[PDB]
């Protein structure tokens, strides 16, 4: 019965501006013990704000946390690179807590441009009976972009898997690797394979090819 | 004005009042009748080493007093003095005899240093009790483990 | 009855007593065979309720200014006669004087039939 | 310095019981409260229930009755068992400390210290090992990167690192992708000067705790 | 009810005390006139009846396991509490809740007619 | 568990149940609750000096816990210990002020001698009490006259 419905659930904004993130209860709060975590990719949640608004231990005065009984709200004044991650608020109360939805937090800045490479298929791989070639784009922003997979100029498309990590905590720049899987028979068949990358980064597609023997 | 002496009902505690008669109140036996020491850091007080003496100081003209409480609250923090003047002279009574520490202390505070005793005994300046095994003080007294709380009394269900 | 005025609580209580029972494992009552002084207690948590709790806090607060004044009255050095002092008070509220079975100063019901 | 570690199969096969540890270290458990957390992944968390060092336990309304949680004062642990194990209870799982306070700080019951969180993915599939094969280009020569291939193993997760840790800067190791064969493929890379690309030898340190295995593959200066 | 299982019982009891009569001969109940520490105690002797006294044996050894550990609870050096005590149990059983004039809890009993 | 009480009514002692309330068991006064302290030799326990030496024994970590009898048995035995360690230094401590000897004993044991203190206090190993001028101690007192016995509550007759 007990639930916090938090919003927003997902926000952009630049560095320096002032975060507003909510979490209402659905029933009055009988015990104010509200709290608010911080979740980085990968990590257990840390400890923001605990007991409403007693800041944790080592976290920055920027983080402040407030709340009315029914409304709480902790607000991100400031903002900085590091402050990517997911925030959830937590409500400890007759012995059960509750958390919730979370808010996924995006620091904005200036375009940067992909650095594209591309990968052949090793050795060993193709001895397998399999190959699978590799364009990484890395450090760039915004998170969009095309990866387009062209054979002898031949588009692909069935065969490219992407995978994107998540925001780098210091440039705030994503990066992206597509990946053209194949059998070792069709992979035969043609020489040249190339990967044309656009972003808005960049004022032109960038292509890097590399051809079957090398 | 009066003791205050509370009873618990199916998880409701309520008030005696010393000019309503109740008679749904049972007392049964004396072990319905409990004493509790309810430590400060519940109230959440500052518990840190300077923020805690803040809240004792010397006086001299009031003798110590002492009550026994039956049971305590196992206590994250308790502080130890061994406060000495200047000269050197002890500036702490050295517990009597029955009076041993807190029983139940995680984080044991070690409190020295030399400053001047501007009376007999250190009292608390908030009126809470220094909680020591089964005994609550009023005194700060040296080298033992206390804990700063308060005594309620109940009338325990049956 | 009570509510609670302090700035924070702790709904949680995690007690220690010796005013418990004793299984009395052969021998173990005897002092000389008997547990030492650190080990002559008994634990237990009451999270059950959160609200009895706060309560309890705020009486112990409550009951300092009266038992203050009180320990100012007395003279002796320890005081243990205060649990037993309100158990005759007890008694002493509903028979201390003369009991009318149908009065408002008297515990007493008649059968029923 | 208190750090806390849970332990778990990485697989847990369904209509199971599936048991997880807790190792408090650094710090005494009796006094505290324990939870257990879980987070599917992808998604919020959920608070399945927490323990007293005595003993007393509570748990979440909607788990109680497939749940039951145990603390051992003796091995300094506290345990999380799930019976009926379906899909959805497919998560990483957590235990975190939920105290009043420690020591002088007060943390009025929030949860300060957590720990490093076990994946467990419950599926009537087995385990599966996988294979490394290096990332390099055809030579050139700048700034150059080079990386990892691991494809085609079950479960979820697999660790690399670069080095045996020495190498941190500009190591970007790209999440799982679910192939259609239904097994796992992620790749790591890293920016390398190209000055001193031929100088130290780079190797890849992957580990698959579900398949046990930790094998190192070299990648090719091409100076 | 008791029944002795001791290895022996002396069935006659030579006892002292001072909790008795003191006819106050004139001046003697003044400290300064008053008998030195040994002569405050009175004797007496109970070989009347063989069977109570090996019960009083048996009891005052089958209390010592309670009284044991009622003294390792309090932590006073010396408790005279324990005959006080005792007393305001009697009237709290009897007395302690509400009376039902008939009924098993009550000890009242209406008149004669 | 619970304290007995005895209860004598036409020569005849019967132990009070907690749980069954007997209206005829009558309380008039106080005078009527008696505490007794009756010798173990009544139990024909061992009194010679070699004998009782073996039921007490030194301990630390227990503190010593006095109770009052307010009448007790003439015994036949009694005993004084003045126990001292090997380099001379005393092994029990000197009774407190208000502890005297047993009031009545015929034969007084006086025991001395040298061993080692194990302990910081001699109790007895079979549970009994030392019982004192209407005071029962779980600890022997250097130099006093006590005598071994055990303690029983009783309600008289009218
Ligand atoms: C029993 O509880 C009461 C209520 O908490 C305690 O009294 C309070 O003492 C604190 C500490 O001095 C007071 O706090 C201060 O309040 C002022 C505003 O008046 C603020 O500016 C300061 O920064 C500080 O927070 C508090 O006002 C006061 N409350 C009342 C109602 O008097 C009392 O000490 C407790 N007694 C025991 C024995 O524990
Ligand atoms: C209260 O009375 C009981 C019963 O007399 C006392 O307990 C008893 O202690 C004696 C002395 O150690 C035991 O005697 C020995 O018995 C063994 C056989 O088990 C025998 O081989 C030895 O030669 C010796 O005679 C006796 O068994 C034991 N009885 C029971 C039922 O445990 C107890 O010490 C008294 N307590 C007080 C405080 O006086």
């Amino acid at each position: 019965e007990i639930v916090l419905t938090q919003s927003p659930g997902t926000l952009s904004l630049s560095p320096g501006e002032r975060a507003t993130l909510s979490c209402r209860a659905s029933q009055s709060v009988s015990s104010s013990y509200f709290a608010w975590y911080q979740q980085k990719p990968g990590q257990a949640p840390r400890l923001l704000i605990s007991g409403t608004s007693t800041r944790a231990p080592g976290i920055p005065d920027r983080f402040s946390g407030s709340g009315s009984g029914t409304d709480f709200t902790l607000t991100i004044s400031r903002l900085e690179p590091e402050d990517f991650a997911v925030y959830f608020c937590q409500q400890y109360g007759n012995s059960l807590y509750t958390f919730g939805q979370g808010t996924k937090l995006e620091i904005k800045r200036t375009a940067a441009a992909p650095s594209v490479f591309i990968f052949p298929p090793s050795d060993e791989q193709l001895k397998s009976g399999t190959a699978s070639v590799v364009c990484l784009l890395n450090n760039f922003y915004p998170r969009e972009a095309k990866v387009q997979w062209k054979v002898d100029n031949a588009l692909q498309s069935g065969n490219s898997q992407e995978s994107v990590t998540e925001q780098d905590s210091k440039d705030s720049t994503y990066s992206l690797s597509s990946t053209l899987t194949l059998s070792k028979a069709d992979y035969e068949k043609h020489k040249v394979y190339a990967c044309e990358v656009t972003h808005q980064g960049l004022s032109s597609p960038v292509t890097k090819s590399f051809n079957r023997g090398e | 004005r009066s003791i205050p002496l509370g009873v618990i009902h199916n998880s409701t505690l309520q008030v005696s009042d010393v000019d309503k008669l109740v008679c749904r109140d049972k007392l049964s036996s004396t072990n319905q009748l409990r004493s509790v020491g309810l430590n400060l850091e519940g109230n959440g007080v500052a518990t840190d080493v300077p923020s805690a003496t803040k809240r004792w100081g010397f006086r001299s003209g009031v003798p110590p007093k002492v009550v026994n409480y039956e049971a305590g609250e196992w206590a994250e923090n308790c502080y130890n003095l061994e406060i000495k003047k200047p000269d050197g002279s002890e500036c702490l009574p050295a517990a009597p005899d029955g009076i041993r520490g807190f029983p139940r202390c995680r984080y044991v505070h070690k409190v020295s240093g030399t400053g001047p005793c501007a009376g007999d005994f250190a009292f608390h300046k908030e009126g809470a009790f220094f909680l020591y095994d089964r005994l609550a003080s009023t005194v700060i007294y040296r080298g033992t483990t206390f804990a700063e709380g308060v005594v309620a009394f109940l009338i325990l269900p049956q | 009855a009570i509510v609670n005025a302090q700035p924070k609580c702790n709904p949680n209580l995690h007690y220690w007593t010796t005013q418990d029972e004793g299984a009395a494992i052969g021998l173990a009552w005897i002092p000389y065979f008997g547990p030492a002084a650190e080990g002559i207690y008994t634990e237990g948590l009451m999270h059950n309720q959160d609200g009895l709790i706060c309560g309890l806090r705020q009486l112990a607060n409550e009951t300092t200014q009266a038992l203050q004044l009180f320990l100012r009255a007395t003279t002796e050095l320890r005081t243990f006669s205060i649990l037993n002092r309100k158990a005759i008070d007890f008694l002493l509220q509903r028979w201390g004087g003369t009991c009318h079975i149908l009065g408002p100063d008297c515990c007493i019901e008649p059968h029923d039939w | 310095q208190v750090q806390l570690q849970e332990s778990g199969p990485g697989l847990g096969k369904p209509s199971e019981t599936l048991s997880l540890s807790c190792t408090v270290s650094g710090a005494s458990i009796r006094g505290y409260f324990w939870n257990w957390i879980r987070q599917p992944p992808g998604k919020g968390l959920e608070w399945i229930g927490y323990i007293h060092s005595t003993g007393s336990t509570n748990y979440n309304p909607s788990l109680k009755s497939r749940v039951t949680i145990s603390v051992d004062t003796s091995k300094n642990q506290v345990s999380l068992n799930v019976n009926s194990v379906t899909a959805a209870d497919t998560a990483v799982y957590f235990c975190a400390r939920g105290a009043w306070n420690v020591a002088t700080v007060y943390y009025y019951y929030g949860m300060d210290v957590w720990g490093q969180g076990t994946l467990v993915t419950v599926s009537s599939a087995s385990f599966k090992g996988p294979s490394v094969f290096p990332l390099a280009p055809s030579s050139k020569s700048g700034t150059a990167a080079l990386g990892c291939l691991v494809k085609d193993y079950f479960p979820e997760p697999v660790t690399v690192s670069w080095n045996s840790g020495a190498l941190t800067s500009g190591v970007h190791t790209f999440p799982a992708v679910l192939q259609s064969s239904g097994l796992y493929s992620l790749s790591s890379v890293v920016t390398v000067p190209s000055s001193s690309l031929g100088t130290q030898t780079y190797i890849c340190n992957v580990n698959h705790k579900p398949s046990n295995t930790k094998v190192d593959k070299k990648v090719e200066p091409k100076s």
